[PDB]
């Protein structure tokens, strides 16, 4: 529990993610507030997105609860911030680190997956009218992810 | 007419058909000693038609060594007569009778015949008649630490289910013309060669959809073969395969034929040469008893052992057994011939009861045929076992003194145990402890803790509780029952009603845990197990863990400084479905049930919590606006449940239920089909609605349909309960109100500054002030599965079935919905008895203080296939710290309440290690990367003061120690694990 959490924290500290920065809330090790930088080759460029990570008491035997806080216009992210990632619901194994999760989320932001979406309307817009999706994503990442 | 309010947990293991066939079968039990009474109790709890007893011998004192329905006032009375009265109160649907004399023809009145404590000639006589008349015959024998079971269900037994598992089903990606069936990506069917499967919904190959089972040839973890499908088609796409389970024919042999050439069942593969020895030994025991007027060899007597060995030689020569007899093992059997242990009796009783259930229900794979078991590793070695010490003293513990001796009896009588929980396993453990005489001495004591209350469904497997005890605490009732069983335990048992957790450390503190001898868990959740394991590791007390699941069971023993703890082992956790699967594209009924549960929580629980919290917290809105993930949702819920849609009668509740039906089963589907039409294609050109994704279809509300009406009734009743209105169930009012409902129009929408805060403020100020509404509270609906008059499972079933009808999924009844939604763990009485027996066999090992690790045995068993296995515990890992051998689990650092700087200096000078992280509880006390100001502010403080400051809570007076987790780096910076720190306040 605490030992694994601090090992991951030290690995993050010693190895700079350079696109993410995860730190505990106050002095609680079971609650982190991570940060993600918008990918360069994506509509979310130049944006800072905040994530809340709640480690379950049975960590690492149960997946952490990762939820977006900054509103983002993505097909696989709903209004509650829930993220559609296989490694967080049922494919979780006690061998995945937080840096891996952040890399997975960054890759998801790089290219969405509309074939198995979580927000049907955004997926439909992405599939049919790409330009409107690009404009909406830029507007949202300018309104929320900046400032 | 199965009483589902009593057999709720058992029906998830057996089923409705099995119990229907079981409630028409009679069982006769010959012999009413401890093993016989255990079998009778398990069978009565199981629910057979009736039980008959036959044991006319007068009661003796030593018989009380394993009989819990006999008292010292019953000496001289036949056992059956004094046992039937107490057996009749276990179950009200199972009459229990007594027969004075047994005649051969009378055996035709019964479906199963169990024989215990009978000579071999009489067993042969009974079997010669119960074999040719097709009657199940089960013979059990318990001699000291040895046990034998023999089963004979006729020459044409039919086994419908051979493993008890659910049929394997899966999805298909593609089917070739050569019969090669391929699963989807990363999908393993789990079939075996020889299985039969059937295909449905196969596109391109309609012939495979007929339903005729076909053979399976396993070619890999992801593909298999069925043969040749040339005629039916060329290539098939998509579909679902389902395994078909076919009946099997099992042929047994009579006892007379099987004595010469038996067929053993091996309970352990480390000792495979023993069962042939036991086969001769038990026959020689019967012959010796016949040669001494039914007198078994005296305990630890050399002359009787020699005579028994001569009989063994004679029998081995007679039967032409080409096996060399092991003198030591045979003489050990001779020494313990008069033993009567309650643990072995419970183990064999559970096994034999399961065999009886198999015989009556024609289910599960039975023993075929002999089963010889021994737990000789439990024999004490730290006490003097001889003829003088093992002689009877004319007390009720003679059956145990004859195996362990008087000194070990005194050792047991001074135990100070701690039992966590009072469930089925707890009740069995308490019974075993009462029979064994645990804590009947001057220094003994027993503690039992459990906060739950007795319910109706708990009486099926918890024999210490009676229907008159429904609604009371478990611990008090269990303590009273076991004090009645053994009068010597009056005042030696303390029953608490406290939940064992972080909040109970004020009672179960250092003083309480420093006087115990061992801790036994009877829990059903992993969190409490882990907490108790951590406490035992800290205090260094032996721990006994036991778990059951349906017919499977396991027992584990944790020994200080010898074996690893419970938390070092991991079990497969539950599988939680992806959110995208539950929300939009379900393909199984479990997805719909989970969606229905989430809908129930979101409709009847969370909004009520928000409304109640709004009227209590004076600053709720401001906190929610900057804390809650969706302030808009909370504001909308509060408005809707306070002013917009507050009902004034039940008719408005019915209208709201109809509106919610329309919202969740007719409109969202239209929106989804507008976003993803049925003819839409993916990026690769394949159709979108194919495979795991099923095309939905909106539902039109038809009042005459049963499911729609059920959903309306359940939703209206729950809404009325939330608003404290008077609900009604007459269909007339529902049909009258729902006729006059005008559906609002709905058309799917295609879409196409900082005023959001202004809109949220406008919503917020619309709410009435909290001062205006004083004393107005809404009742949240707390989910309770066991109550059938609150419409919870009814609503969940209705919603799940409606969503299944949306996606053309097979609907499920209320039984399976209650099983899935309620997280009900299947349980059985036989499995509980077996695990209790195994744990009590490990307890005598723990009491004797055995040091080697090969003398302990973690046990696993599966009663569906008659599988038993025992393995050595995993040794606690060692490590090298500062060039010294450190135990990873059972070692710690003992330090005073020194300052943080002094602790760092101590670790730097003694261990030569640099501290990098120090935590306690859920707080990070010290880290190497914190700003220097914070450390300089925290360094000169003591550990207790530092914890008080960080956790913002004073240390309680009862607290006397702190557990600190420290991660430190060596001189070169390489991370090295170190044991935790035990700071002494
Ligand atoms: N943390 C705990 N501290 C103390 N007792 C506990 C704790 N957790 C569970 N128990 C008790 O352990 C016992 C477990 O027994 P069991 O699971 O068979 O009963 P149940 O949960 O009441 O029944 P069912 O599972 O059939 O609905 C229950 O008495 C439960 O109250
Ligand atoms: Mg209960
Ligand atoms: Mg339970």
């Amino acid at each position: 529990a605490l030992k694994r959490i601090n090992r991951e924290l030290a690995d993050l500290g010693k190895d700079p993610p350079s696109s993410s920065s995860a730190g505990p809330v106050g002095d609680d090790l079971f609650h982190w507030q991570a940060t993600i930088m918008g990918p360069a080759d994506s509509p979310y460029a130049g944006g800072v997105f905040f994530l809340s990570i709640h480690f379950p008491t049975d960590y690492p035997f149960k997946p952490p609860k990762v939820n977006f806080t900054t509103r983002i216009y993505h097909p696989n992210i709903n209004s509650n911030g829930s993220i559609c990632l296989d490694i967080l619901r049922d494919q979780w194994s006690p061998a995945l680190t937080i840096s891996k999760v952040l890399l997975s989320i960054s890759s998801l932001l790089t290219d969405p997956n509309p074939d198995d979406p979580l927000v049907p309307e955004i997926a439909h817009v992405y599939k049919t009218d790409r330009s409107r999706y690009e404009l909406s994503a830029r507007e949202w990442t300018r309104k929320y992810a900046i400032g | 007419t199965i009483d589902e309010g009593l057999y709720s947990r058992q029906l998830y293991v057996l089923g409705h058909e099995a119990m229907k066939q079981m409630s028409q079968s009679n069982v006769l039990i010959i012999g009413c000693k401890g093993l016989g009474v255990e079998i009778a109790k398990n069978v009565c709890l199981a629910g057979v038609k009736s039980v008959t007893l036959y044991d006319p011998q007068p009661t003796r004192i030593e018989d009380l060594s394993s009989q819990y329905f006999l008292t010292e006032d019953d000496i001289g009375v036949p056992r059956a007569k004094v046992t039937v009265s107490k057996l009749a109160e276990l179950n009200q649907y199972v009459p229990v009778s007594v027969v004075d004399e047994l005649s051969t023809e009378y055996l035709k009145n019964f479906k199963c015949v169990v024989v215990t404590e009978t000579s071999l000639t009489k067993q042969l006589e009974i079997n010669d008649f119960t074999h040719k008349n097709h009657i199940a015959y089960i013979a059990a024998d318990s001699r000291g630490l040895f046990g034998s079971i023999f089963c004979d269900f006729g020459e044409n037994f039919i086994c419908t289910d051979t493993d008890g598992n659910e049929p394997l089903t899966g999805m298909i990606a593609s089917i070739t013309d050569d019969g090669v069936v391929t699963m989807l990506e990363e999908t393993r069917h789990g079939l075996e060669n020889g299985d039969f499967v059937k295909f449905t919904e196969v596109k391109g190959m309609p012939g495979l959809n007929d339903g005729t089972p076909r053979k399976v040839e396993v070619k890999g973890p992801y593909t298999f073969s069925i043969g040749s499908v040339k005629d039916l088609g060329s290539a098939g796409y998509n579909g679902v395969f389902t395994q078909v389970k076919v009946p099997t024919k099992i042929s047994f042999k009579s006892l007379r034929e099987s004595l010469k050439d038996p067929e053993y069942v091996y309970p352990d593969f480390g000792k495979m040469m023993r069962p042939p020895q036991y086969h001769i030994a038990f026959q020689a025991l019967s012959a010796f008893a016949d040669a001494h007027e039914g007198s078994l060899p005296r305990p630890r007597n050399d002359i009787d052992a020699a005579e028994f060995f001569e009989f063994c030689k004679k029998i081995a020569s007679t039967l032409q057994f080409d096996v060399e007899l092991d003198e030591k093992l045979i003489k050990e059997i001779s020494y313990q011939a008069r033993g009567d242990l309650v643990a072995m009796s419970a183990f064999l009783g559970g096994a034999v009861a399961q065999e009886v259930l198999k015989a009556t229900t024609s289910k599960f794979y039975p023993l075929k045929q002999y089963f010889y078991f021994d737990s000789l590793e439990s024999l004490p070695s730290s006490v003097t076992i001889s003829e003088e010490t093992c002689k009877p003293r004319g007390c009720r513990y003679d059956g145990q003194i004859a195996v362990f001796g008087s000194e070990f009896q005194e050792k047991i009588a001074s135990l100070s145990t701690f039992l966590v929980g009072a469930g089925a396993i707890g009740c069995e453990m308490l019974k075993n402890w009462a029979m064994m005489g645990v804590a009947t001495g001057e220094s003994g004591h027993i503690s039992v803790t459990d906060m739950d209350s007795i319910e109706k469904s708990n009486l099926n497997r918890q024999f210490l509780f009676r229907p008159r005890d429904v609604g009371k605490l478990k611990s008090e009732c269990a303590s009273t029952a076991v004090s009645i069983m053994n009068p010597s335990l009056t005042g030696k048992i303390t029953s608490y009603q406290e939940r064992v957790g972080p909040e109970s450390e004020g009672i179960f503190g250092d003083e309480f845990f420093e006087k115990l001898s061992l801790v036994t868990n009877a829990l059903d959740n992993v969190e409490a197990r882990m907490y108790v394991d951590r406490r035992c590791v800290f205090f260094e007390k032996p721990l006994l863990e036991s778990g059951t699941l349906g017919t499977k069971g396991n027992t584990q023993v944790v020994v200080p400084h010898l074996t690893e703890s419970y938390g070092s082992s991991q079990d497969p956790p539950e599988k939680s479905f992806p959110i995208c699967t539950l929300k939009n594209f379900p393909n199984r009924i479990e997805h719909t049930i989970a969606w229905a549960r989430d809908l129930f929580e979101g409709l009847f629980k969370q909004p009520i919590d928000n409304v109640n919290m709004y009227l209590s917290s004076p600053n709720f809105l401001e906190t929610s606006l900057k804390t809650s993930s969706n302030p808009r949702e909370v504001l909308e819920n509060i408005r809707d449940y306070l002013v917009t849609e507050k009902p004034l009668s039940f008719e408005e509740c019915i209208m709201w239920a109809r509106l919610q039906f329309d919202k969740f089963f007719n409109n969202n589907i239209q929106q989804l089909l507008f976003n993803f039409p049925k003819d839409s294609v993916t990026s690769t050109g394949q159709p979108f609605w194919s495979g795991p994704k099923r095309a939905p279809t909106p539902l039109s509300f038809d009042i005459h349909n049963r499911e729609h009406f059920d959903f309306i009734v359940a939703a209206a009743s729950l809404y009325a309960f939330n608003y404290g209105l008077k609900s009604e169930t007459d269909p007339a009012i529902y049909e009258r109100v729902l006729a006059g409902y005008n559906p609002p129009p709905f058309a799917p929408k295609s879409g196409i500054a900082n005023k959001d805060k202004q809109e949220l403020k406008s919503i917020a100020d619309s709410l009435p002030p909290p001062s205006s509404l004083v004393g107005f509270r809404l009742t949240p609906a707390e989910f309770e599965k066991d109550d059938d008059s609150n419409h919870h499972i009814d609503f969940i079933t209705a919603a799940s079935n409606l969503r299944a009808m949306n996606y053309d999924i097979t609907p499920a009844d209320r039984f399976k919905t209650k099983f899935v939604a309620g997280k009900i763990v299947p349980a059985m009485c036989t499995s509980t008895a077996v695990v209790s027996g195994l744990v009590c066999l490990e307890l005598v090992k723990l009491v004797d203080g055995k040091k080697k690790i090969e003398e302990y045995k973690n046990g696993f068993f599966n009663l569906a296939i008659g599988l038993f296995t025992f393995s050595d515990p995993i040794a606690s890992p060692k490590m090298k710290v500062n060039g010294k051998e450190i135990d990873k689990i059972w070692d710690r650092y003992n330090l005073p309440d020194c300052t943080l700087q002094e602790l760092i200096d101590y670790f730097q000078k003694e261990e030569g290690l640099e501290v990098t992280m120090l935590s306690s509880g859920v707080s990070l006390l010290y880290a190497n990367f914190q700003p220097p100001k914070k450390l300089a502010e925290r360094l000169p403080l003591k550990i207790s003061e530092l914890v008080e400051q960080i956790t913002k809570k004073k240390l309680e007076p009862f607290r006397k120690h702190l557990v600190l987790e420290i991660c430190c780096d060596d001189a070169n910076g390489e991370d090295v694990e170190v044991p935790f720190i035990c700071i002494k306040l």
